């Protein structure tokens, strides 16, 4: 009888214990008479611990609880673009059902070590700070760590818009499909986040998750991993996807209070025990596939909040460790005026030049490496002592080329818009510049290639490199335009 | 026939019920005990089996005898709703405290109620003026949008408020709601003399807002649920009316602060801090039904403690992700003189834009951060070494930095009794101007003095004048 | 003689960095009493939580 | 054998005792054992009941008899107290035989509501100068008194009781106001010598005593400040104005932590329960200003906070910052450069001081405390030696004699009548041209040229208390005239 | 000690070195109780205890006790429960210096670090 | 050691180190479920140390004048001489040898900083 039903015991702040159910599997998805469905995370031969997905103000003791015989999945395939679903993979934006093609778990298992590929495919993020210094490519993990209100959503938020280049086109292995997963956020902020995709014409190909703060603690929880499983999909098919986690912190806040709440002993800052294991399996499964597989693959930008710029916190350190490099943002740089804040001491990427562009690395090759000698001479600066005319020459480019970095938001620049401007900087033409005017002379400069010289930037943009005859021609270009006002 | 039960437990403000009928109320239910003194409401919390329930005094549990008779009432804690509200003072059970006479409304919804679905939010990009400088300048107030003052203790997050509800609340239009949560009775008081002679609440005439108090003299349960209180009285006015609303909260901190007390008892595995595992969620929903919706806008006020004027505190640190505009009072500001002690590095806002605010207010308000900024990334230096060993541009950034941190200072009407100066009203378009003009470097002459407790950029000059007369 | 002067404020400059420097180290010095005294604390209370688990 | 007044004692430790029976028993009802000693149901549990024990654990034996009281601990309240000293139950510590109370009043009582209620508009004079000025305190007004070890916390509040002696012993009764010192935590010797001066004062006629020594159990000292509270409550509802000092609450928190952590309750920042807060809460809402109707009376507390190394961002401290109407800092510094009272008008404030100030103090004392406040920041900027403009240097001349004006020995009360010409002067500049070490002897000197010459003046600003437009002329004439001199 | 002051009234002299580990005792026994952990780690029942002893020294009627007890500063931290509960009592100070007896001086008593609440 | 002690002779014993007993000692004392202190250390583990020292002395001509030395070793974390452990080893002891790496890289070998190394007994045992 018991089997397949079970009657409730206590149930509060989202838990139920309820009696029975000796057929149930782990993890496995239950409906109450309530209309409320829960999940089975604790197995005990007195009962059961299930947590809520909604309300428990609905579950009395005495209930009737009933089983679906599955592990928890959700809705995938091409229909979801455009399309802002929740956990469970339901439409929550109201325009009609979601047409899947398939369904596959929440939990899915990292891919093989065999069916890999080194990544070699840039992530064009339309950042110059970014694709120049720290270079994205399709299958890696690159984190986004910084406190609040500093610039973490913006960097990722740019990169979907950026990709309006390519998925507009024809050709499918170029593109790059967006999975936006908002978990903790209000809903009045997604709404807003979602209002803005739509303005650059960037839903069309861009995949939205919603766990606001509101929903249940195991949806936030569930939310990242269903999310995977979206995006997942594109990565078998042999088609490139691109999954933004916003952010860890909040879900393990929200696991964290499934573990407190089942009574599980909890470790450090109440954390459970498997709080790493609770990333690892999630970032693990983005990667890139063999040749075989489809050559498919998935990116990931995990986001992360510290308090008071400790980065040597609990969790923080747990994904550090996982992601192939990070973007650190500093608060203090933002007000510096530079923005995005991203500080170039402590960002790193792992897979470093293989992902960036070929063109791009010509122009820009111990740059990361000359910024990490100016700031070793604008410290040292600081005495207040003359400088000869080495110190001084390194320290008048190194103070443009920061300046040079900043970029507007919701700004996006190409690669072919990119290079010629980081061509000027690393040389050495605008140190004869003021630092006020570097401003406009990037939007000037812009405006002077695709009038004149666009057969150029039509070469770099196709090529993707620089030959012997394009460097002569870039060069006289330059300093052509020096020449003018 | 009415459910009824005997008690089993009672600890502090949690009380365990029993009943012998084989029918439980559900979650978030109220319940009756009589008393000589009067009755006492509780309310479901979690049902700990065997028939029986755990719940949460609204008073004091003194006297409870166990065993004692508790009849239920059949519905979640429930308050009068609609324009009959307004000019009363509401308990957080939903019962007149000002002694004129029970609330004869039409309609009584509960406080408790679900956040508004995804689809029925909307989103807004319109400026509010309030007069305040450091915040028109800095950080801007949307309307209908989601306002927040975090601040340790006696930084001026009241007061601040109290400003705001002299400056807008009085060409307003719409309806307000003031909901006191944990904070000292007298400022309660005081604060309805103030709505009387302004006239906002008229005793024999009709009147502009509603009061409901939860003070912290009032117990953990109740402290906790007045927010909810006072929120559902607005929300009607934002669906039901459909009409502009001012919801003012303070401090909205004792709402987490209440049930942390509680959680203990609950039965609850205490997680970092002390503060109960689910701050997120209650957090959460409380929130989530404070926002404006496609039938109505509302704006809130909401006021943020800070425990040992930490801002890493898990409490104050979720709340910022529930704001759309960000106000922080530094202790260590209003100790320089400077009120209010508003922090211009740590404000932020969403209206902060060019495409909202225009090209030139943008311009003018980064510059006066990075003059800021750069003051304090120096201060180490100052302490050691001084200004002499600073450069010939530092020092004269310095100067100017100081000149304009000076000028963010307003002396406010509320506040009159404590500066001896009468209020300053300044309008947006005069204090871009005026912060540009100091830029520009055209009042480097005036001496740093003159932009302490100053409103308009006249007065500045005005005020410079009259020092030198002084000297002697 | 210019140069006597420079020596006679340059003692003076050091003078009081090492007096402003100095007593900048007693106010620091109490900010790292408190904060160890937070993190014995803080370490001590995940033990006694990790202890205090029951049923 | 009566389950139902009377029960047995399951166990005892820790200062908790576990007794079995009590059904009709209130919850905080207060008990006594077999022993004789008085306990307190805190909570009631079925099957048992915990109770708190007011004395030694020594004397509460497993297996002993408890019987029940009937009432919730309560204490004798009424005018009979007055020069008499006891302890947390109310009874007779110094031996002039047993307390004379017209009535008894809860342990525990709920502060007023929001509508009994009036604004503070009564000025209570402290006699110290530097405190009615800039943060003065007003009948039902909640001043703290924070402040480091040996700095001068109590002797604000201790001279504030000597200088009620001129209204005390007047015929009026809306002048008088009685005084309520609470000792927790503190010496034996401490507190007999405290009384000692009181008489020599001859102030403890109009004073009253409660003790809770450290030697004395945690609870005593829990329940002294409530109880205490409720003995000039009485004079509140009577339409008399009481004054209750607390010394302090600081270490009373702290014995409440360990019933607390004896208890078993999660610990929260500092070792503190979360629900410290309400402790104190409960406390001092209790002071306030009632409305007319319930007869005009007040209760004017002044709660005491020791913090460590001049650190008011502790926790405690914050709390009760949260709750006071204002705090009179005490730094060490300022204490040891002679500087006495430490009063740092930096932190020092008041939330309703000129709404219950002389209005001959307002007028003579305007934007003095701001000007302090910007005084610090300037001087403490300019003692590295560096030469400033005439705009600073001018400002820091005026702010040094303000700061020497401030100054003034312990049981040295003034009155309003003597403060107010002081003030003038300070604000004018006739000081800044005297000399730095002549402002002591120029203050002593300049109060006797009034009253041997314009004594008219000091007799209109005591019955008036108002300078009209008239008299301020003939106060600058006559006090120019003597700057000159 | 207390003996000599109700019996013979006389002013006994309670040497306690150091007044430090009794704290520390204290803390341990009470660890092993099973009681929580205060602030620092210190028992909860700190405060309680230290008066239990500190009040029995005194002056009555009879006789009298004065306490010379050691201190002993943990970590030459002042803000630690321990000493900050340890000087609440304390009424006078007697420091020996090593740059006292360095100078010949004996005792090696500091007169500036050396005060007294008694010295009015 | 004592043995020899005992009998009236010479023995010197030297714990390297007494941090590691101590973790040995947390291990045993936590997993039998026993009350946890500072930093995981049951309260008797300052009970373990001086009941450890206080073994070695110096017995009289009566009792054999026999006498036992205890050289005693605690690794600090980053010169964190404030720790649970070392406190309690620090207060029984007698002196201490104070080591720093820092002093090794300049040459100093053995690096013992004058400074801090301190001996109660001194010249009591040391060669005229
Ligand atoms: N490139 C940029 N240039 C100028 N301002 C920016 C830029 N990127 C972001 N901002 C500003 O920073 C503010 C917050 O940015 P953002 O949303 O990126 O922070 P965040 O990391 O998402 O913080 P949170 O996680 O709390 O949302 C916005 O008001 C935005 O105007
Ligand atoms: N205005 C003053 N001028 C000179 N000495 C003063 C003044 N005020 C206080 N003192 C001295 O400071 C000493 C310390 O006593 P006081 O009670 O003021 O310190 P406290 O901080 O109140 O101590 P506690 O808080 O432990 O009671 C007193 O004995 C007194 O002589
Ligand atoms: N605009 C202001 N100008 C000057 N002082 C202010 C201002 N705002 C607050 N304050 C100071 O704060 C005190 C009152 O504190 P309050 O603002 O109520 O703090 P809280 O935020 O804790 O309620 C007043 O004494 C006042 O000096
Ligand atoms: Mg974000
Ligand atoms: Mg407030
Ligand atoms: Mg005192």
């Amino acid at each position: 009888n018991l089997n397949e039903t079970g009657r409730v015991l206590a149930v509060g702040d989202g838990i139920a214990r309820v009696f029975g159910l000796n057929n149930i599997q782990a993890e496995e998805l239950v409906e109450f008479s309530s209309g409320v469905k829960g999940m089975a995370l604790n197995l005990e031969p007195g009962q059961v611990g299930i947590v809520l997905f909604g309300s428990d103000r609905l579950v009395k003791e005495g209930e009737l609880v009933k089983r679906t015989g599955n592990i928890v999945d959700v809705p995938v395939g091409p229909g979801l673009l455009g399309r802002v679903v929740d956990a469970l993979g339901n439409p929550i934006d109201g325009k009609g059902p979601i047409d899947a093609a398939g369904r596959s778990r929440a939990q899915v298992k990292a891919p093989g070590i065999l069916p890999r590929r080194s990544v070699h495919e840039p992530v064009q993020t339309g950042l110059k700070a970014v694709d120049a210094l720290v270079p994205i490519g399709r299958g890696q993990r690159e984190l986004i760590i910084g406190d609040r209100q500093t610039g973490k959503t913006a960097v990722a938020l740019d990169t979907i818009l950026n990709q309006k280049r390519w998925n507009n086109g024809s050709d499918e292995s170029k593109k790059l499909y967006c999975v936006y997963v908002a978990v903790g956020q209000k809903r009045s902020t997604v709404a807003q986040l979602v209002q803005t995709l739509e303005q650059h014409d960037a839903m069309k190909y861009s995949i939205i998750v919603a766990a606001t703060a509101s929903e249940a603690a195991p949806l936030q929880y569930l939310a990242p991993f269903t999310a995977a499983s979206i995006g997942e999909w594109f990565r078998d098919n042999g088609k490139h996807a691109l999954i933004v986690y916003d952010d860890l912190s909040k879900q393990a806040v929200a696991y964290r209070q499934l573990s407190l709440l089942l009574r599980r002993p909890p470790g450090r800052e109440a954390y459970p025990g498997d709080v790493f294991y609770l990333h690892s399996r999630l970032l693990e499964r983005a990667a890139k596939l063999s040749e075989k597989e489809g050559s498919g693959s998935l990116t990931a930008l995990p986001v992360i909040e510290t308090q008071g710029g400790d980065v040597s916190a609990y969790i923080p350190t747990n994904v550090i460790s996982i992601t192939d490099g990070q973007i650190f943002l500093e608060a203090e740089l933002f007000y510096k005026g530079i923005r995005p804040a991203i500080n170039v001491g402590l960002s790193v990427s792992r897979v470093g030049s293989a992902a960036q562009v070929k063109a791009l690395k010509q122009v820009a090759g111990s740059l990361k490496l000359f910024l990490a000698q100016y700031r070793e001479v604008a410290a040292f600066a600081q005495f207040g002592s003359d400088l000869d005319a080495s110190t001084k020459q390194t320290l008048v480019r190194g103070e443009r080329l920061t300046q040079l970095l900043k970029q507007n938001q919701y700004s996006p620049l190409a690669t072919e818009e990119q290079v010629p401007l980081i061509y000027a900087g690393v040389n050495g033409h605008l140190d004869g510049i003021e630092l006020s005017r570097i401003g406009e002379f990037e939007s000037s400069f812009l405006s002077y290639l695709k009038s004149n010289h666009n057969e150029l930037l039509t070469e770099i943009r196709e090529k993707g490199e620089l030959s012997k005859e394009l460097l002569a021609s870039l060069k006289s270009a330059t300093e052509s335009f020096v020449a003018t006002f | 026939t009415p459910i009824t039960g005997k008690v089993t437990a009672v600890i502090g403000a949690i009380v365990d019920v029993h009943f012998e009928q084989s029918e439980l109320p559900a979650i978030l239910n109220a319940l009756e005990i009589k008393t000589p003194q009067g009755k006492l409401v509780l309310e479901v919390a979690q049902h700990l089996g065997e028939n029986t329930v755990r719940t949460i005094a609204m008073d004091g549990t003194e006297g409870l005898v166990r065993g004692e008779k508790v009849l239920d009432t059949g519905g979640p804690i429930s308050v009068p709703v609609g324009r009959e509200t307004l000019g009363r003072i509401i308990n957080v059970i939903g019962e007149p405290i000002d002694e004129r006479g029970p609330i004869k409304s039409k309609l009584r919804k509960p406080i408790h109620a679900d956040p508004p679905s995804f689809a029925e939010q909307s989103t807004s990009a319109e400026i509010l003026e309030t007069g305040i400088k450091v915040v028109d300048l800095l950080a801007p107030y949307a309307r209908g949008g989601k306002i927040g003052l975090f601040g340790g203790a006696g930084v001026g997050k009241t007061v601040f408020i109290q400003e705001l509800i002299n400056n807008i609340a009085k060409a307003h239009g719409g309806f307000s709601v003031f909901t006191g949560v944990g904070e000292r009775t007298r400022e309660g008081n005081d604060l309805y003399r103030e709505m009387k002679e302004t006239g906002v609440i008229n005793l024999e005439g009709e009147s502009k807002v509603a009061l409901v108090f939860g003070q912290m003299n009032e117990p953990p349960g109740a402290r906790a649920r007045v927010a909810l209180t006072g929120l559902t009285i607005a929300e009607y006015f934002r669906d039901e009316e459909g009409q502009d609303v001012l919801l003012f909260i303070d401090n909205i901190f004792r709402f987490t602060q209440a049930g942390s007390e509680v959680s203990a008892l609950l039965g609850r595995i205490p997680s970092a801090v002390g503060y109960q595992p689910t701050l997120a969620t209650d957090m959460g929903l409380l929130q989530e039904r404070i926002t404006t919706t496609k039938k109505g806008s509302v704006t809130s006020v909401q006021a943020v403690y800070v425990p040992a004027d930490d801002l890493t505190d898990p409490a104050p640190a979720t709340t910022f992700a529930h704001l759309d505009a960000t106000t922080v009072l530094s202790r260590g500001i209003s100790e320089l003189g400077i009120y209010p002690a508003v922090d211009p590095l740590d404000s932020k806002s969403r209206l902060l834009d060019a495409a909202v605010v225009g090209q030139e207010h943008y311009d003018v308000a980064s510059k006066v951060q990075e003059t800021l900024q750069t003051y304090k990334s120096l201060q180490d230096i100052i302490a050691i070494l001084g200004m002499d060993e600073l450069s010939e541009q530092d020092k004269l950034t310095v100067e100017r930095a100081r000149k304009i941190q000076r000028f963010l200072s307003q002396p406010f009407a509320v506040a009159e009794v404590f500066t001896g100066i009468p209020g300053k009203l300044v309008r947006l378009k005069d204090t871009v101007a005026s912060f540009k003009a100091v830029l520009e470097g055209k009042y480097d002459n005036i001496p740093e003095h003159a932009f302490y407790m100053v409103g308009g950029i006249e007065d500045v000059v005005a005020k410079a004048e009259k020092l030198a007369a002084e000297a002697n | 003689q210019g140069y006597a002067a420079e020596i006679s404020a340059r003692r003076n400059a050091m003078d009081n960095a090492s007096k402003n420097a100095g007593d900048m180290i007693n106010r620091y010095s109490i900010l790292y009493n408190r904060t160890r005294q937070a993190v014995i604390t803080n370490e001590l209370v995940d033990i006694i939580t990790g202890a205090s688990s029951l049923g």
